[PDB]
């Protein structure tokens, strides 16, 4: 819909965003950790493979 | 209706701010995902 | 980082004893500095500067703001003259440094001792709202709750004597505590009784702080419904200094 | 020196022997009678831990360690180098305790006010008598109190508890650790609470009482209020404090056995000790 | 035979305190009650909650998690009520083993308790929120939240950092009455008798040093009451008798005192530092120093 | 087809935030159920199918 | 019976709204569960 | 019996509810998760071995 | 009436959430037949 | 009828409520820790499920 | 009455209640008598 | 108090009940499940 | 305004906090460029 | 465009200094977990490279 | 920016200057300790090595 503005109407701005801020933020983290603690999914060790870092 | 006391104009301009925040995040956002698919696919 | 030492034995964990010795260091000064906002600077005997005053250096003012406008710079010239006594009936005992002072008068009387009373601003203490925060009960629509009701009770002192009878209680009204009695005397004045200086008795209230004699010259509240801070000090150092005097 | 409020406030009387004998001020400190013989007891004291030191052959502070006498010395005095020593310095350490509580006494009925301070301090105090004095004369020797050291009281502490396997498992040491934990919860509580009305967002006038009441009602629906919180954090460091004596009273005098055992009788009651499952079968 | 002020003599009580407006929304707030029971020694009124987001969030996830902890507990038991409550200390929700490593472990070999663990991090991130701020709407110095952040340092050091840089989730701590006590020991037997981490002896001095603090302060509070000293604010602004008496007592004992702001400066920071230097000793176990009697010899401080 | 008059008992902002909470809830519980079954652990199905590690 | 103070149009435009927020979501839940069966069936 | 609706007059609509949808989410969510631990009746499981899965 | 309904209002919301509640059983016996199809339990 | 005079009704069904979700959740359970009543147990051997 | 609900309230409502209670009850003998016929405990 | 005294009055009686339950439950001689499961041969 | 600040401090505000933002993000570009020369990590 | 208008939202003061607490300990942690891992420790990869010790 | 002199209109100068001073002296040490620990970059390691001093 195109009302979807009136949510400013319910709810302060402020609250708003300080609660999305966190919730993007906790989920970015939780899904970089949960990737970097899978060894195929690891970038670092992919690379590592890939290149013969190590 | 109000509960914050913001008027319809105002909400207007601070949910057009909003969505044009929005709409860049979720273009990097997809931009990201396509690089990860084309670089290493999850499916 | 296990065995890992930067130089000798010096690793990861000798640093950070080291880093947290250093920075109790620095809290200490710290804590010690900040509560050298009041008393200072030091005195001797005769009220003079005296020549010693401590290897903690007395902090920077700050600034409290009250909700009246009214500013308090705490650690200020200002702010020890407001509480400052004056015209204190004491005496030296002694020519050196660290004796009593000797009460010249009446110590309860001439408030010096555990009868020491300090000069607080001579206004109520207030809530967020600007009420009063301490009002006679019957000011109030509060109704006792819990424990005995000592309204109408006599009131016995230490001498075991009836000097009174309880009349009204003072309440603070923010924090629902009851915090004085008012005793209405044989003479037909009122006077207010702390309630932590008192014992509430199943018929009676006892008073072992004073005699019968001292009932008499507590010190007054100059409006029956109002009791200022100063007012309230005073009392309580009346009542305080009997069980010495 | 004296603080700029403080001449007022010294006045004769209130001590309880000796009368003005000892009514004066050294520096900012109170002397008294159980001032002089604090003092006494603690200089005897701190310097008998240092001769003890110089017996034992170290001057590394974190190794000096002064033994009480074997368990086979039962009650008897012992020799000075068998263990003697530690007694001695057990008797100048009560005694300076107890002339610290008196003298804190003799302060307050001075400043005409109450003696919980006094009171609370002997409550430590008792604590301190249950370790080394009740505890081994139950047990039926001074050999099983702690030395003087600051790490070998620690493998005293570390042996006793492991002489009744996992420690943990003392419901009154249970009780005693939650009640020690509550306290320091508290304490940051107050403080922080305290702080926090004392010092406002910049440009704010300072809070109110009526301001912590509703922060904390806000927070949790509960407020106990400055004299409850006062009267909680008083209670509670005192019951923690009985409650881990009351723990080390109990354990080696009728209670030998481990502590994990003892807490069996609940899964052995008959009723439903055969029930196949779970975790004890 | 004098009045102790321990408990109230006589209440009182007229219509619950609904609480300061300030930047507060009050819609949020709850209705209030009173409890006799809960005024002797305090307060007896079961005051206004506020409800929010950071609230609602924080509870959903805390009751998830101790709902996910019982349920665990109740397959232990095999769904049998006797045997539930027969052995209800001894069940343990224990973490993935240490082959897993960091990875998403099988749900009856840790991913229940990797699952729990999630809800009540999100569970006590919302409720710092809410801390914080509850503290910003009424105008007050954010004092709770960073005494608060010491306690979470602490318990993200014993379930997260920790268990990260050791490399797997076995590390961590289970979930249980008994366990968590032998998870306890058995940390201490592993890094070899942990009395001689010297910050685990700085977290045990502070929290001596807060129950002495307490103790004192309380006593301190109480003994002044006759003057009004449990009013500390009022004190702080407009110093009476009350401060100047316990000020002098404690000069008069120990050559030293405080004020009646700073001592909760005191208070503050002692209770911070038991947690403050109990987590920097949990993340030095097992990743800097593994036999802590060992070091201990080294530095100086044990016999050799 | 009166369903509105949902919004004459409760008031959108309780009713919101409650919604919001239990659908971040449910979801992230379900994504964890699947993640800790390794049949339908869709980072282990890539694995096994593009040959990683 | 209104406790939240809401008129009957108001309501019925919340309503309208909010339906129209919950038939996106649902669609778009509907296309994924179609995707992973045609994916991975779970029956 | 048509009388049943008098229950809303002795009884708040927004309580019985928020308790009714706290009840039942809770009833769903329990025996979703006892039909899980029974092997059984595992419908991921059940998949597992029907489609082969590993 | 302790909540402070109308009669009328009173009947109204039982109108409607008996509309509420029957789809929703009826969703929960649709299920049940499906499950009771796929694998009874019986 | 005369029990609604003394007890309020909203108390009364809650608590009952409560009580009676209790009780058949306590006899359910019962039920289910018992393998020769466990509905589930009893559907697997009778079907051959795994 | 502590309450304050009058006689003829106090009857309607026991009346409500007591219809609740044996359409509760019918359905509670009838899954017991199902139970019987299906696994007997008796 | 006639409203304690019948709230004291169930409670004591659901708790009397349960307990006596639970006793012959916790009896196998006495446990019916037990003895219809010998009964019938469910095993 | 919730901050009370006005239209053209704000502005102003801005401008300052994204040259700030456009240094460092460019600092970091050559950086993150001057790495996946030096040591690929894809 | 009109992003500034953040500004009349939250205070620049308290957003100024937590993001730079942000980014430190961001930048912090990205630093340590290569450091942490052998194959991007530049001093490792430098002694491997030049032939130290 | 010509306009970042503005900073000193948001944040008191000596908060600022203070914390710069303290962020900066740890970060130096901190530097220097993660090089003496590693042998390649331990200077007084690498002088005992080339003259020899033990
Ligand atoms: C309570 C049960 C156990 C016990 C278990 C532990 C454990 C476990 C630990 C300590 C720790 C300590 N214990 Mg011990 N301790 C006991 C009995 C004592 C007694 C006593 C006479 O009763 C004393 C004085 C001490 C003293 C001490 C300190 C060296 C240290 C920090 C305490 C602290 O800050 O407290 C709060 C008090 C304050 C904050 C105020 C200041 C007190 C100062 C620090 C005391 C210094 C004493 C000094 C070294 C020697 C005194 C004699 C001199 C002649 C003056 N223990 C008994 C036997 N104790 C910790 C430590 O680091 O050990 C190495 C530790 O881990
Ligand atoms: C045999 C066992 C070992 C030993 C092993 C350990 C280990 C292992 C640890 C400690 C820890 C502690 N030990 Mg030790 N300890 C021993 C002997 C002692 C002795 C003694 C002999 O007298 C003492 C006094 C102590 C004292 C202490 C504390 C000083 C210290 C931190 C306490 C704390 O706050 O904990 C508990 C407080 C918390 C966990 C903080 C919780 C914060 C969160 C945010 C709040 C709860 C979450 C959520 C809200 C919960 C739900 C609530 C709902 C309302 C239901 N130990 C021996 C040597 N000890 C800890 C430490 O820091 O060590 C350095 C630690 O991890
Ligand atoms: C509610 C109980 C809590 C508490 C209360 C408490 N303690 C108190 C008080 C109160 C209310 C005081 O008023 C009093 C005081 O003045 O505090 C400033 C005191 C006090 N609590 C102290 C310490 C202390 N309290 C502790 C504990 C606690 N005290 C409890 C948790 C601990 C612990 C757990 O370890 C310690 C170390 C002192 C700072 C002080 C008492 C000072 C005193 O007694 O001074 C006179 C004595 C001396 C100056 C030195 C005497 C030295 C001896 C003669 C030789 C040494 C003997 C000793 C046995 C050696 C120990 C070696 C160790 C390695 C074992
Ligand atoms: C300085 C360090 C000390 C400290 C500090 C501290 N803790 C704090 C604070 C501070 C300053 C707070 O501001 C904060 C607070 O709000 O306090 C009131 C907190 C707090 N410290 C707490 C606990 C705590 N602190 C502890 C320790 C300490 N905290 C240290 C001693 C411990 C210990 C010793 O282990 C505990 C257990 C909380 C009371 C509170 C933080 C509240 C919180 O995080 O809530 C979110 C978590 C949940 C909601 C979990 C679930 C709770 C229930 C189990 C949910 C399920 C039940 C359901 C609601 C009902 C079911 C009924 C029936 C159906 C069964
Ligand atoms: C609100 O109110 C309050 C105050 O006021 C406003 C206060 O200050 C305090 C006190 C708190 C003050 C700073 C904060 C911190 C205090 C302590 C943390 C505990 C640490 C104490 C540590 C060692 C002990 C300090 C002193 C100890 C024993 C005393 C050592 C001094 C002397 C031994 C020598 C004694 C001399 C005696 C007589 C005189 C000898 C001279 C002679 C002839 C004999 C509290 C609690 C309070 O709540
Ligand atoms: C090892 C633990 C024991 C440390 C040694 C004994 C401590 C007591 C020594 C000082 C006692 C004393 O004699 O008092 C007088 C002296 C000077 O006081 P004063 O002149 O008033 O200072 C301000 C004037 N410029 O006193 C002073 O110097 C004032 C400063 C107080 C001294 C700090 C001692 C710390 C006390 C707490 C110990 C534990 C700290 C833990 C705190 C954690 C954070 C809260
Ligand atoms: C051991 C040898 C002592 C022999 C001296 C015997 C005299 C009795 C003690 C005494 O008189 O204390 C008073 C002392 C001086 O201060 P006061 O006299 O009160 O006034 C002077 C200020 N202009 O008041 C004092 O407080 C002395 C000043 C102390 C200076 C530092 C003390 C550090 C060591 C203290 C012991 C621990
Ligand atoms: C284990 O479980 C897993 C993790 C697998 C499941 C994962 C699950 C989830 C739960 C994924 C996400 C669900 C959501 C809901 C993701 C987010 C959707 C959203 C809503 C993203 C929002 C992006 C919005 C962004 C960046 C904000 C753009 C706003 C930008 C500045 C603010 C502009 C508004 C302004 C400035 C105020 C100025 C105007 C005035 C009038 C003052
Ligand atoms: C281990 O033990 C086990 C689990 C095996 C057995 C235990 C079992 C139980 C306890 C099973 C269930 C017992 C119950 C009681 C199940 C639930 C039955 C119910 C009561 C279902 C209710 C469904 C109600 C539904 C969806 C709500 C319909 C209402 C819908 C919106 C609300 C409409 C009302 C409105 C909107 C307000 C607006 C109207 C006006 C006029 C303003
Ligand atoms: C362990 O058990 C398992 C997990 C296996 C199974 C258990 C499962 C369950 C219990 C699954 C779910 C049950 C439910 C109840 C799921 C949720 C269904 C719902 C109710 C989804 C609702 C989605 C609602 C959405 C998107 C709507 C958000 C609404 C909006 C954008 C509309 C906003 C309206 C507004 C802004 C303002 C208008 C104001 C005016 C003045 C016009
Ligand atoms: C485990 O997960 C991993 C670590 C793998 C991935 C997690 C990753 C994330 C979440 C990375 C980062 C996300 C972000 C959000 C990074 C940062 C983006 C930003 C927004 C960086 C901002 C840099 C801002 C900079 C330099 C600006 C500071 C501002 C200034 C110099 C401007 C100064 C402002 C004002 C001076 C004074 C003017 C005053 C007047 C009155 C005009
Ligand atoms: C009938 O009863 C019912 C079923 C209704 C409920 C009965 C419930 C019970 C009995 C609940 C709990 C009993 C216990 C024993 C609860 C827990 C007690 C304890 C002692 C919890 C201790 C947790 C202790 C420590 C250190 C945990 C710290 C936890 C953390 C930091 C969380 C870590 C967060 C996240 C790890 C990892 C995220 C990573 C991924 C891959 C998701
Ligand atoms: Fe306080």
């Amino acid at each position: 819909m195109s009302k979807f503005y009136k949510i400013w109407l319910v709810f302060d701005p402020r609250r708003v965003f300080v609660a999305q801020g966190v919730f993007l933020f906790l989920l970015a983290v939780l899904i970089h950790l949960i990737l970097l603690s899978t060894p195929a999914f690891n970038w670092l060790t992919v690379a590592t493979a890939k290149h013969g870092y190590v | 209706l109000s509960f914050t006391g913001l008027t319809d104009e105002q909400a207007q301009e601070l949910h057009a701010v909003y969505m044009s925040g929005l709409s860049a995040f979720i273009a990097v956002a997809v931009l990201a995902h396509l690089a990860v698919m084309i670089w290493r696919p999850w499916f | 980082m296990v065995g890992v030492n930067f130089f000798g034995d010096f690793d990861l964990a000798s640093l950070a004893i080291w880093s947290f010795w250093a920075f109790l260091a620095y809290l200490i000064y710290y804590l010690q500095t900040e509560n050298m906002r009041e008393g200072y600077p030091l005195e001797n005997d005769d009220g003079k500067l005296s020549p010693n005053q401590g290897p903690f250096p007395v902090p920077s003012p700050k600034t409290f703001d009250l909700a009246d406008g009214r500013k308090i710079v705490v650690p200020s010239v200002e702010n020890e003259e407001a509480h400052r006594r004056t015209d204190l009936a004491l005496e030296r005992t002694s020519v050196n440094e660290g004796y009593p002072f000797r009460p010249t008068g009446n110590p309860m009387l001439d408030g010096v001792g555990p009868a020491s009373w300090v000069p607080r601003r001579d206004e109520p203490e207030v809530d967020a709202h600007g009420h009063n925060k301490i009002q006679p009960m019957r000011k109030t629509e509060m109704k006792v709750s819990a424990g005995r009701d000592p309204r109408g009770m006599p009131v016995q002192a230490g001498d075991t004597e009836v000097v009174g009878k309880i009349v009204d209680m003072w309440v603070d009204i923010p924090e629902q505590l009851v915090r004085y009695l008012e005793v209405e005397l044989n003479s037909g004045k009122k006077k207010l009784l702390p309630m932590t200086m008192l014992k509430i008795w199943s018929d009676r209230v006892r008073v072992n702080a004073i005699t019968s004699d001292l009932f008499d010259t507590i010190p007054d509240i100059k409006s029956p419904d109002v009791v200022t801070k100063l007012e309230e000090d005073k009392i309580s150092a009346y009542v305080a200094g009997g069980y010495m005097y | 020196a004296l603080l700029s409020f403080e001449r007022k406030y010294r006045v004769p009387g209130g001590t309880l022997i000796g009368g003005s004998l000892f009514d004066f001020w050294v520096g900012p400190f109170y002397v008294g009678f159980f001032g002089v013989t604090t003092i006494f007891f603690a200089t005897l004291g701190f310097l008998l831990i240092l001769w003890g030191a110089a017996m034992q052959g170290t001057w590394n502070p974190q190794l000096i360690s002064i033994f009480p006498p074997p368990v086979e010395n039962g009650l008897n005095v012992a020799a000075l180098d068998k263990g003697g020593l530690w007694q001695v310095i057990t008797v100048c350490a009560t005694g300076a305790f107890c002339s610290w509580a008196l003298r804190e006494v003799e302060i307050c009925r001075k400043l005409g006010i109450g003696f919980h301070i006094p009171v609370a301090f002997s409550m430590a105090i008792f604590a301190y008598l249950t370790l080394v004095v009740i505890r081994p004369m139950m047990m039926g020797s001074w050999g099983y109190a702690f030395p003087y050291g600051i790490w070998t009281h620690l493998d005293w502490v570390s042996n006793t508890g492991y002489t009744y396997g996992n420690f943990h498992y003392n419901p009154f040491h249970m009780l005693g650790i939650s009640l020690f934990f509550t306290t320091a919860w508290a304490l940051a509580m107050h403080g922080a609470l305290v702080l926090s009305a004392a010092n406002p967002v910049k440009g704010k006038t300072m809070r109110t009482p009526d301001h912590e009441d509703t922060y904390f009602r806000d927070l949790m629906g509960y407020s106990v209020g400055t004299l409850g919180i006062h009267r909680l954090g008083l209670l509670l460091a005192l019951n923690a404090v009985f409650w881990s004596a009351c723990c080390m009273l109990v354990s080696g005098t009728i209670y030998f056995d481990l502590w994990s055992d003892w807490w069996y009788w609940w899964v052995n009651m008959p009723f439903w000790a055969d029930m196949a499952g779970g975790i004890n079968g | 035979a004098e009045y102790q002020n321990f408990f109230n003599q006589v209440q009182v009580a007229g219509a619950p305190e609904m609480g300061l407006k300030e930047d507060v929304d009050t819609f949020e707030r709850t209705p209030a009650g009173m409890f006799n029971i809960l005024g002797w020694m305090g307060n007896a009124q079961i005051g206004p909650i506020y409800l929010g987001i950071a609230g609602t969030v924080s509870l959903a996830f805390g009751a998830a998690w101790f709902f996910t902890i019982g349920v665990w507990y109740w397959y232990q038991a095999g769904f049998d009520p006797f045997i539930f409550m027969r052995d209800l200390f001894f069940f343990s929700l224990e973490p993935p083993p240490a082959e897993y490593g960091l990875a998403i472990a099988p749900l009856k070999q840790g991913g229940v308790w990797q699952i729990a663990s999630l809800f009540m991090a999100i569970s006590v991130i919302a409720w710092w929120v809410r801390v914080y701020t509850r503290a910003d709407q009424l105008g007050m110095g954010k004092h709770m939240a960073w005494a608060f952040l010491s306690a979470i340092w602490l318990w993200s050091v014993l379930g997260f950092w920790r268990p990260i840089l050791m490399g797997s989730w076995s590390v961590a701590p289970p979930y249980g009455i008994f366990s968590h006590l032998d998870w306890t020991n058995q940390f201490s037997l592993d890094h070899g008798n942990l009395f001689y981490n010297p910050f685990h002896g700085l977290s045990i001095a502070a929290l001596y040093g807060s129950a002495l603090l307490f103790a004192m302060h309380g006593a301190t509070i109480l003994a002044v009451t006759r003057f009004g000293g449990e009013r500390e604010l009022e004190q702080i602004v407009d110093r009476g008798t009350a401060s100047e008496r316990a000020a002098l007592f404690w000069r008069w004992t120990m050559g030293f005192n405080a004020t009646m702001e700073g001592i909760h400066r005191w208070a503050i920071w002692m209770a911070v530092m038991v947690t403050l230097t109990g987590g920097i000793g949990i993340l030095l176990s097992g990743t800097v120093v593994d036999n802590w009697y060992v070091w201990a010899q080294v530095h100086g401080y044990a016999p050799v």
